[PDB]
């Protein structure tokens, strides 16, 4: 009979389930914030980009 | 048997589903990742060959 | 009433198991932000010297 360590097991099971989706929403937002830098970039790159063949034609 | 058979019997169901719908949470985070990593290395191949030379 | 437990044990195996895996993308995907972190920082340091002279 192992009835009662199922339990327990199952309630630790439960808390890291837990902390999962916890990290599941923080790194949400982490990628959120990446995505955002990284469109500022990826204008400015293009600037350059513009900028400098414009550059080229003259 | 205390019917503690029931609720863990439930549990696992229960966690069950948490798991999967966790597992699905991650594939979708997994990919924001790469594309991340994607686009990432491809701003990086733009600029490298125009660097050294401005 | 014996053999319900030993599924219950085994069942408890797997969601264990499904966990510790879901574990481990969490760990490689923060070492992988780490990564793009440092790569967004070079990035922007590549690109300040590029836009400056063209500030014209």
């Amino acid at each position: 009979h192992m009835t009662k360590q199922h339990q327990t097991r199952l309630d630790i099971i439960s808390e890291d389930i837990s902390e999962l989706q916890k990290n599941q929403t923080t790194t949400m937002a982490k990628i959120a914030q990446y995505k955002r830098k990284l469109m500022d970039l990826s204008h400015r790159t293009l600037q350059v980009l513009i900028k400098q063949e414009i550059q080229r034609k003259s | 048997w205390d019917r503690t058979l029931i609720e863990n019997g439930e549990k696992i169901t229960s966690l069950h589903r948490e798991v999967e719908k966790v597992k699905l949470d991650q594939k979708r985070l997994d990919q924001e990742l790469d594309f991340i990593l994607s686009q990432q290395k491809e701003l990086e191949d733009l600029l490298s060959p125009l660097e050294e030379s401005v």
